[PDB]
């Protein structure tokens, strides 16, 4: 009644970016699909001269 | 009906800009519709690799 009355008396928000550090970016890229054939191609041709190892021990 | 000019029927565009991020990825790309062209849109799309 008096007194102390002189003065007065959720689910998701879903944040994303949290306590991770800052990122950088470039643009020279992709050499790198010719090495898959390079060494694709290069491992063909080290079977290719143990045949002609064999062709020629066979002979 | 067909130009007598040298001239592209293909163009490939680098981004200008990009943006990498803990779930999306942005790009930005300068199209340039050159002059005495005409572009239809539905002619567009992405190469994405990854």
């Amino acid at each position: 009644a008096a007194a102390a009355m002189t003065a007065t008396r959720m689910p998701s928000s879903g944040s994303s970016p949290s306590v991770p550090s800052s990122i950088i970016a470039e643009e020279k890229l992709l050499a790198l699909l010719a090495e898959l054939e390079a060494l694709s191609r290069q491992l063909a041709a080290l079977t290719q001269q143990v045949s002609e190892l064999r062709e020629q021990q066979q002979q | 009906v067909t130009t007598d000019r040298s001239q592209r029927l293909t163009l490939r565009f680098v981004p200008v800009d990009r943006e990498d991020t803990t779930y999306s990825y942005k790009a930005r790309f300068t199209l340039a519709v050159g002059d005495n062209r005409v572009l239809d849109m539905a002619s567009t799309y992405f190469d994405i690799r990854g």
